[PDB]
């Protein structure tokens, strides 16, 4: 009977409430004027229809109770209407100058030809007679949505609003924008509530760059701006030096600006997840904000012909989930861009579902392994941001010019590797040194199987020096050489050829130190191979079915032996694992049926990230494109097909 | 080889069969001792008894809507019958057996399409490769039984062999489904797919069949047959007449009379092991774990009696009158409905004692725990007062030494007074000695105070020790009483749990496919569709 | 005011009729398992009145947790006894006793017989069976109270899978992640999580085939790992202290390289904190770097959390500093992982206030709140944690795919063991450099080897001048492997062999000493070798130097004027020699090129004038960007590693020659 704990009401603040939604049908009249027929077949840079589509996709899923698709007040049970109102001149003058306002006020009252002149002069903008009030409405809408979020009337808010505002600069407008929205809202909050909101975090994931908002808060330390976009300095809009990755603030607000540039288009989900999990979240947790604003934009979704990316609507949900985790829950999503209505509809639906309380769905492919450019880009970004922040020092080994006179006192190491190599070969296969006399070269340049003068089949393996994998100690900086491995790459072919009783000859060819391309190496390769053919191979009595295998470089020697001699009477196959180097061309002198013969019996395996396919001509001989990178991986993958081609070439 | 597994009824099927006996007893008694006739009456009697024995959801004269079948868990499905529980145990034993690489195949034989649909709904998601040899399948998957242009103008195409290292191959045992009707209408259905074991969900398969003789001929080893046997039923009698070593009406009547007589059969068996049994069955030996029961020995049974519930007190009208088909349906419907209301009310009244038992348990636990705390505190305080009694002993010793020294000085100076008094010549020694005796008396009073305080401290220590010695006995007594009550508490909890189960069973029966009228008769997902890899964990190819 | 202002007076037309919202998460409630019968199991106070400090596994735990909920309005049960009508935020799930089938799915029959027999033993029998097992106590009423947790866990998980709740909290005792399938241990009687997982996998093979079990309790989940070792349908990730024998349980099965077995290889993962005292930073780091990519790659259908709050702040058994916001953050991430399915079973916790607050925070996050803020987001996790996490990523890259080509491990294939045979294409680099050095030194000045017999070390470690026992003067270069200067590619890890620049700094001294006709002894202790995984460069160098001083050098007839030169951290091996032996009889000086490494604290064990003599007769060069009496005359060299060697060479050799006179 003893009532130990009397009943009470729950003590929470998040989710007894509803989600604020901001939308109005008066935001659909700022539109272009017809100039040429080309507008009918182009994505229409910023079109009104976007807005209503988003609204409709919500109504069809029950998150809104609206049968006739018009602005009502009884929005159901899961959301809450936030009414809009045109912003006063003071809220606008908080960011812009006083001549911009006069410019738009003049725009309000012009004639038709003057409007055309204005659209033609400006940096990719378009005006219209109804571009004053329809420009004032977004700022007031954003202000009211963020106000509602701060004063605790709702949990988090979403504002379907146009025209966008992350392109307009303080001086003048540019980029189909008229007034900046996010900057105006942030400044009026930070001046209105100096007790609860003292730091704000703006995030931009539209594929263009937000020069306007960045310039607004370039010299301020109360607003942290992070942006992800495509740079491509010359051509991709806006194409200036501000969007570059090295601009990290100026003045009292240094270190409070972050840019993340994709070096090439076509990035998908894995790149964004990697960038968010590696850069945005620790910086956000360290900055410790009190309100997170998102300048959303869906011109990077899968199925867009301007961004040309492949981001699926589940990555948006995952990012929204993390950003909801960041602050105490306050989150306002404003909407800026988009070019293909269906993709932005799906993406907006996903973001709305995650805002209501759902967990995000699963990605369609968790095995993607992002492009090699993005990883180097992210490392370069982490360097500067480690100079300025703290969550990037001591964890990525950063902590905040070799010589040119000591090159004569240098540990060789090349010979070293080969030396080691030779030893074990001998001690298990009894190889023999083959002398290339009248040539000054290291003695162990070519080793052959004992009694090579009696075998029918011969496999000639020409390769450069084997690779090295070096472990980088994580506590402080430099490479640790005492725990490195040597990836021998021409061992499996030797073993496979010795388990089927074939003659084996192995040729090593060094790399020229301090050279971009191993030019002298190619010359040494051609000389050694030509000599080895001229003085030894023509004289073995019992000979048939010779097969070459060139690993990496030093395949130029093989191609030169093919060209400057006639050897198709006995040899039957050439195989070359390029890796990443440039292709070697054939130059025939003896005949051209030799060139066609070379195109027929040949195999060349290259990386996926090679310079080509950005279709090679027949003077290279049937190149093929792997699905992985690196020498080791492509060898371990296509060793089977290579050895099958070899075995099929014989009887 | 033929085999038999003893299977019995459940409480739900027992009650439903009592309802049917209530509806069918009078005309049957009259017989043995377009409305209808006794022929169709006995026919519907036997058919409905068998249907109740096979998952009472078949009692309705309808078909399952073919959508809810793949939308209910295995627990709620097999909670109805016991045959389904035994068969599910068997299938689980055959699927998780110890395997090199064996692709052993089995066949499952039903009697009609209803039971076959129920089976295919039960064994849909499991790790098998299944093929329904009867028309109108349910989510047909396409398991087929056994029996790179790189350049222009070139031709290499190593792609094919490539896929021969990429395609994953299944290693799931084969399992086919069939019905005895379509098995007898046609032939050669089993001689194609070489099978090893047949599980007959029907117990009257008539073992010598053409479509099975061809199989016994073509096969190499001997094939075992497993018939699920109802422990007492109108088919077990005939099945026993076969186990050893016109007229169908009389056999029907004798079977039903035996069923009525043996409705209240006391003894049924248990303890069936499955792993050794499936091993014996697959290897082809005489299995001994199967039980040899084979029969049960032969006014007073024409009265239906349901299961007695605590404070229920209901009755059955016995329907001593004529009938008709629609009247039959409506009568059975309202009888099931009134029994449903009674069992609902029965559940909603045992809630009260559970509340009081929980409350008393909570209060008793809190009392025990407070008692333990008090024990610890009292022991700590006594441990603290120990060092103080020791120091008090030290002070008492000190005071006693001072006492001894003072009395010695008293005796000395008193002897000196005794010297100086006789023939006095009076010095001041007697004055000084008297002063010293006064000092001795003063410090004697002081030591007396101190020894009194020591004795008080000693008595306080002993009293606190006594209190701490009583507290433990109190705790032990409370523990004993707690255990004594805990026994019956657990009993009542288990009983009400079982009653909740039976109530949920009857509710789900009358909720879905339901008897012929609607007199009484999605979020939240109770029908197992929290969709995270359900449709895509169907094979969908 | 405005002019946009749609002025049309007509009735509009329906376009999208109203429907029920197509949402599958939070119109529902959260399940909560609780029953008052679980407070029955208790110890038997036997030795004396130890009532003051009770056993850490206490019934009140459940109570306290429950009570906290009733104080935050999440539950409207006043009498604190399990009722049905909890409230609008939760939904009570009934607890039933588990049968023999479900409990025999993983355990063996002998265990069931043992427990069901100890149900009705005498008193002294219970005392003996308590004192025999490894930290497990039995009592007369222990059967039903042990059958109840497994049933509760199965019921909660079934409610999650069928879709009657969103997630679930199973406030449940006794714990269940230390019981092996054949014996009890560690306060556990029946392994709850394994029983639950196996029954879900057996009774639901159409919505659940892969399950991810995460164990963030600070001890190791022995039983729950052993049950799913040979299985590839359950991925078991665990975070714990290891400490190899001191912490409980202290067995090899908890090491970081137990990465599976059979066909269940790569489906098990341990993350071991080396030293106790971790906090929020380490957990957030290990969750962002390891757990979440592996989870997203595995694609599970159900996520079970074998939670336990004995690592929270203010505790005594765990000794950590985890705060109630870290648990919220981890719960948030794990909610993100699957499509929302989540069961939280309670295992640990032995300080009522910490477990109360932590459980309150976890329940708040489960209900729908977002997590709170961390006390300090500038924490800089300890170095050993970073090194251990890197070592873990290496192995897990050899199995999983999300840990190579993003952490520069796509260069080599770690499935081949780094070895000297022809079985594997991989070979260690140290042997090659040492062989080249041996070749050069031998063919030039006849440098023989010195055998360190009865040790596990390569033969060519110590090289020496011939007839070293008759060399009237010995130089001893305890150097270290060189440092390279090349551009390490960041996608694969392979270095470009055309631009590498390596200098053998430890050779100039060997050349100089030969002209003076002094015997030379060169040592080369590598740095952890990547091969043994327990190699210590400090300990090994110490061993080699103690060996060389006790066995060989201490008996040479014509020995006099032995100098010492140290390069890199290996110089420490020199220090530990002088601080543990009286070596001042023949030794004259000691030189060190510390580079950027921190100083070496010399501590003696025999006398105390050693510090004075070491201060007088030492030269220790150091970096100019270092800024940092018993350290022995640190000098701030001008230039800078190799720079201070090439520049201060003359001063070092001049000082050595002067000290030799
Ligand atoms: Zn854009
Ligand atoms: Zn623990």
């Amino acid at each position: 009977r003893q009532v130990i704990v009397p009943v009470c009401m729950p003590k929470i603040h998040y989710s007894p409430l509803k989600t604020g939604l901001c939308y109005d049908v008066r935001m659909r009249y700022h539109a272009k004027i017809f100039t040429s027929y080309f507008e009918y077949i182009d994505p229409h840079p910023e079109d009104p229809r976007r807005i209503y589509r988003i609204y409709k996709i919500l109504a069809e899923n029950g998150l809104i109770n609206d049968p006739t698709l018009s602005g009502v007040d009884d929005l159901g049970d899961l959301m809450l209407k936030i009414p809009v109102r045109a912003a006063t001149s003071e809220e606008i003058l908080e960011v812009h100058t006083k001549e911009h306002l006069e410019f738009i006020e003049s725009t309000e009252k012009m004639s038709r030809e003057e409007l055309l002149k204005e659209t033609e002069k400006g940096d990719s903008v378009y005006f219209n007679n109804d571009s004053y009030a329809s420009a004032r409405l977004p700022c007031g809408g954003a202000i009211e949505a963020c106000k509602a979020v701060v004063e605790g009337r709702v949990k988090n808010s979403l504002a379907v609003v146009r025209p966008p505002g992350h392109h307009a600069e303080p001086q003048a407008a540019g980029g189909f924008c008229l007034f900046s929205n996010v900057a105006v809202a942030a400044k009026n909050i930070l001046k209105n509530y100096p007790e609860s909101v003292r730091r704000i975090m703006i995030l931009d994931w539209d594929i263009h760059h937000g020069n306007g908002t960045q310039k607004s808060f370039y010299q301020d330390d109360q607003v942290l701006y992070v942006s992800l976009h495509r740079f491509e300095m010359g051509k991709y809009y806006p194409g200036t030096i501000q969007g570059q990755y090295d601009q990290t603030g100026e003045g009292k607000g240094e270190g409070f600006n972050c840019n993340i540039t994709w070096p090439v288009g076509g990035v998908g989900d894995a790149e964004y997840m990697w960038a968010f999990e590696q850069v945005v979240m620790p910086m956000g947790r360290e900055f410790k904000p009190d309100l997170v604003i998102i300048s959303s934009g869906f011109d990077a979704a899968d199925g867009d012909t301007i961004g040309q990316c492949h981001v699926t609507p589940s990555c948006y949900g995952h990012m929204t989930h993390m950003l909801k985790s960041l602050a105490r829950g306050n989150l306002c999503v404003v909407l800026e861009g988009g070019y293909n209505l269906d993709a932005i509809a799906r993406s907006a639906l996903s973001v709305a579902k995650v805002l209501i309380g759902e967990p995000p769905d699963e990605l369609p492919d968790p095995l993607s392994d992002p492009k090699p450019e993005v990883i180097e880009m992210i490392d370069k970004v982490i360097r500067l941001q480690s100079k300025y922040w703290n969550c990037f020092r001591r964890r990525h080994a950063n902590s905040g010019p070799i010589n040119d006179s000591i090159i004569s006192k240098n540990f060789p190491l090349q010979k070293a590797i080969r030396q080691q190599q030779q030893h074990y070969l001998s001690d298990e296969f009894n190889f023999v040194t083959l002398p290339l006399v009248s040539m000054d070269l290291p003695d162990n340049t070519v080793l052959c199987t004992p009694n090579i003068s009696e075998s029918n089949t011969i496999i000639i393996v020409v390769h450069d020096t084997s690779d090295i994998w070096a472990k980088r100690n994580v506590i402080s900086g430099t490479i640790d050489l005492s725990s490195s491995v040597i990836i021998d790459n021409s061992l499996d072919f030797i073993k496979w050829g010795l388990d089927r009783k074939y003659g084996i000859i192995d040729v090593n060819i060094p790399l020229t130190l301090f050279e971009p391309d191993n030019y002298s190496g190619m010359i040494t390769s051609q000389e050694v191979l030509i000599y080895l053919w001229d003085n030894y191979i023509k004289y073995f009595p019992s000979v048939a079915k010779i097969a070459f295998i060139g690993i990496g470089d030093s395949y130029s020697g093989i191609v030169h032996l093919l060209g400057h001699r006639d050897t198709r009477a006995v040899t039957k196959t050439v195989i070359n694992f390029l890796g990443d180097k440039q292709l070697k061309p054939l130059v025939p002198l003896v005949d051209e049926t030799l060139s066609e013969w070379y195109f027929k019996n040949s195999l060349i395996f290259s990386n996926n990230s090679h310079q080509c396919w950005k279709k090679p001509r027949k003077k290279f001989g049937r190149v093929l494109r792997c699905d992985t990178d690196g020498l080791n991986n492509i060898i371990e993958e296509r060793f089977e097909e290579a050895t099958d081609f070899i075995l099929d070439s014989f009887e | 080889k033929v085999y038999y597994l003893p299977v019995t009824l459940t409480q739900f099927q027992k009650d439903l069969s009592e309802i049917l006996i209530s509806l069918h007893a009078k005309s049957f008694k009259a017989s043995i001792i377009p409305t209808l006739s006794q022929r169709q009456l006995t026919y519907i009697f036997d058919s409905n008894i068998r249907a109740i024995a096979n998952h009472p959801s078949l009692l309705v004269d309808h078909y399952m809507p073919r959508q809810l079948l793949r939308m209910e868990p295995t627990e709620s499905s097999i909670a109805g019958s016991h045959k389904f529980q035994v068969l599910n145990q068997l299938i689980n034993s055959i699927c998780f057996r110890d395997r090199p690489n064996e692709v052993i195949k089995c066949a499952i034989i039903a009697h009609s399409i209803k039971e076959l649909d129920l089976l295919e709904g039960l064994i849909l998601g499991k790790k098998f490769r299944t093929k329904r040899l009867s028309g109108t399948s349910l989510y047909n998957e396409k398991h087929k039984f056994p029996n790179y242009t790189g350049y222009s103008k070139d031709d290499y195409d190593y792609s094919v062999k490539r896929n021969l290292k990429k395609r994953k191959i299944n290693t799931d045992d084969w399992l086919f489904l069939a019905t005895t009707k379509h098995l007898k209408h046609d032939q050669y259905l089993l001689a194609n797919y070489d099978i090893d074991m047949i599980i007959s969900f029907d117990p009257m398969l008539e073992v010598e069949l053409p479509a099975l003789q061809v199989l016994r001929n073509n096969a190499n080893k001997d094939i075992p047959i497993i018939k699920l046997l109802v422990q007492n039923s109108p088919d077990h009698y005939l099945l026993d007449s076969e186990i050893k070593n016109s007229q169908e009406y009389e056999e029907i009547k004798s079977s039903l009379l035996y069923f009525l007589q043996a409705r209240n059969a006391p003894v049924n068996n248990c303890e069936i092991d499955y792993i050794k049994l499936v091993k014996c069955c697959l290897e082809g030996k005489d299995c001994n774990n199967i039980l040899p029961v084979l029969d049960l020995i032969t006014s007073g049974f024409w009265q239906p009696q349901l299961t007695k519930l605590q404070y229920s007190s209901t009755e059955l009208p016995l329907w001593d009158g004529p009938l008709d088909i629609k009247t039959y349906q409506t009568e059975l419907m309202h009888r099931a409905v009134i029994r449903l209301r009674d069992i609902q009310d029965e559940y909603a009244k045992g809630t009260v004692p559970l509340y009081e038992k929980r409350l008393n348990e909570t209060q008793r636990q809190n009392q025990l725990d407070e008692i333990k705390n008090s024990v610890g505190l009292t022991f700590k305080k006594k441990q603290e007062v120990e060092k103080s009694i020791n120091d008090s002993e030290k002070r008492l010793k000190h005071a006693m030494t001072e006492s001894t020294k003072l009395q010695n000085k008293i005796n000395h100076l008193l002897k000196n007074r005794q010297e100086l008094e006789n023939f006095n010549k009076l010095p001041s020694n007697t004055i000084s000695s008297e002063n010293h005796l006064e000092e001795g008396s003063a410090l004697a009073d002081k030591l007396k105070e101190y020894i009194d305080k020591n004795a008080t401290l000693f008595n306080k220590l002993k009293e606190l020790q006594q209190a701490n010695a009583e507290k433990s006995k109190l705790n032990d007594e409370l523990r004993s009483k707690y255990q004594i009550e805990s026994s019956k508490a657990a009993e009542s909890a288990q009983t009400l749990k079982i009653l909740q189960e039976s109530m949920k069973s009857l509710e789900n029966e009358v909720n879905g496919p339901l008897t012929k009228f609607s007199t009484e008769s999605q979020n939240d997902f109770q029908s197992l569709k929290a969709r995270n890899k359900f449709l895509k964990n169907y094979i969908t190819l």
